[PDB]
C-alpha cells in the first residue's frame, strides 16, 4: 500500500444509473476502483442513492447525497469532501455544492450530460407512440444493459426507461437555470467554462472528462 | 450500424462478444449522432461532458467504459479507466485538496 491517492478531504464515489428501490447492492458499480483506490491510501465512500429519482426538490438525490456527505463528515472529523460522480452523479455533486458550498473541496464530473443527453430525448419521442418502447431494439439493448449493470429487478423495463427522464435536454436545462455553475460554459457553445468556482466562502475545484468512443462517419 | 463507428474496438474485438454494453452503446451513440450531439461515449456528448477544468475527452470509451464496466471488459483500444480514476485522485491531493 501506498499514500498516491491520500488526498486531505474523503473521496466520495457518486453513481448515476441506478433502480428505483432503495439499498440495491452498489458495490461492484465503479468495478474494481473502491480498492485500487484504497489500496493507495484514498478514504473511499460510495453512495447509494438507488430508490431517489430527480436531483433536486425535498425528496431528490441531492438532498440524500447532502445527508451522505454530513454523515461522512461528522463520522471522520473531516470538514469537506471530494465528490466524483459518473452521469448523473455529477448533476447530484453540482446540488450539493450550490446548496452547501462550504462542505465540498472538489466537483468531478464522468460522462455527465450536463446539457442533457439525445437519447434520454429520443426515448421520450418514442415513448409518445410506444408507452413500453421495446418495439425499438435500440431501446431494448439500452434496457438489458440498464438491468446487467443495478441489482436484480422485476421491472427492469421500467426502471431503464425511469433513469433517462432526469437526463433529458430540457429537464437538464430547468437543472442548470436553478443550479448556475462558472464551470458551465455559455449555452450552445460546446466549451467548458471555469476551472474553479467562488460559491461561499468557499473555493471549489471543478473537474470533468468524457469518452469519444463512437464516432459518426457517412455511411 | 449506420452512421457511427465505435474506435474503442480493435478487428475481431472480443469485447463486442463479453460485453454486451459495447455494441448497445454504438447503437445507442448512433442515434444521438442522428440527432446532431456529434461524438459521444453512446448515452452523453463530447460537449454536453464538459465542466470546469476538462482532464480529456479524447478516451476511446463508451458510457460504461468509464466506471470500467462491464466487469472490467473494455475495446482494445480503451484506456484503463482504473488509472485514470487513480491518476486524478493523486491530481487532487497534490491540489491541496
Ligand atoms: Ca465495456
Amino acid at each position: 500500500a501506498d499514500t498516491y491517492a491520500a488526498t486531505r478531504y474523503p473521496v466520495i464515489l457518486v453513481h448515476g444509473l441506478a433502480g428505483t428501490d432503495k439499498f440495491a447492492n452498489v458495490v461492484d458499480y465503479w468495478y474494481g476502483i473502491q480498492s485500487d483506490l484504497q489500496s493507495h491510501g484514498a478514504k473511499v465512500y460510495v453512495a447509494n442513492l438507488s430508490g431517489f429519482q430527480s436531483d433536486d426538490g425535498p425528496n431528490g438525490r441531492g438532498e440524500q447525497l447532502l445527508a451522505y456527505v454530513k454523515q461522512v463528515l461528522a463520522a471522520t472529523g473531516a470538514t469537506k469532501v471530494n465528490l466524483i460522480g459518473h452521469s448523473q452523479g455529477g448533476l447530484t455533486s453540482r446540488y450539493v455544492a450550490a446548496v452547501a458550498p462550504q462542505l465540498v473541496a472538489s466537483v468531478t464530473t464522468i460522462g455527465t450530460p450536463h446539457r442533457g443527453s439525445e437519447f434520454a430525448d429520443f426515448v421520450q419521442d418514442v415513448l409518445k407512440t410506444d408507452p413500453t418502447g421495446l418495439s425499438s431494439t435500440v431501446i431494448a439493448a439500452f434496457v438489458n444493459v440498464f438491468g446487467t449493470l443495478v441489482s436484480s429487478s422485476h421491472n427492469t423495463d421500467q426502471d431503464a426507461l425511469a433513469a433517462l427522464r432526469t437526463l433529458t435536454t430540457a429537464q437538464t436545462a430547468t437543472y442548470n437555470r436553478n443550479f448556475p455553475s462558472a464551470g458551465l460554459g455559455a449555452p450552445g457553445s460546446c466549451q467548458t467554462g471555469a476551472a474553479t468556482e467562488t460559491v461561499g466562502g468557499s473555493q471549489h475545484l471543478l473537474y470533468s472528462w468524457g469518452g469519444t468512443a463512437i464516432q459518426p462517419t457517412s455511411t | 450500424v449506420v452512421g457511427a463507428t465505435d474506435t474503442s474496438t480493435g478487428t475481431l474485438d472480443v469485447a463486442n462478444v463479453t460485453d454486451p454494453s459495447t455494441l448497445a452503446l454504438l447503437a445507442t451513440g448512433a442515434v444521438m449522432i442522428n440527432r446532431a450531439s456529434g461524438q459521444n461515449d453512446g448515452l452523453v456528448s463530447r460537449c454536453s461532458s464538459l465542466f470546469g477544468q476538462v482532464i480529456s475527452t479524447s478516451y476511446h470509451w463508451n458510457h460504461l467504459d468509464e466506471i470500467n464496466q462491464l466487469l472490467g471488459v473494455r475495446g482494445a483500444n480503451a484506456e484503463d479507466p482504473v488509472a485514470v480514476i487513480r491518476t486524478h485522485v493523486n491530481r487532487l491531493k497534490l491540489q491541496g485538496v
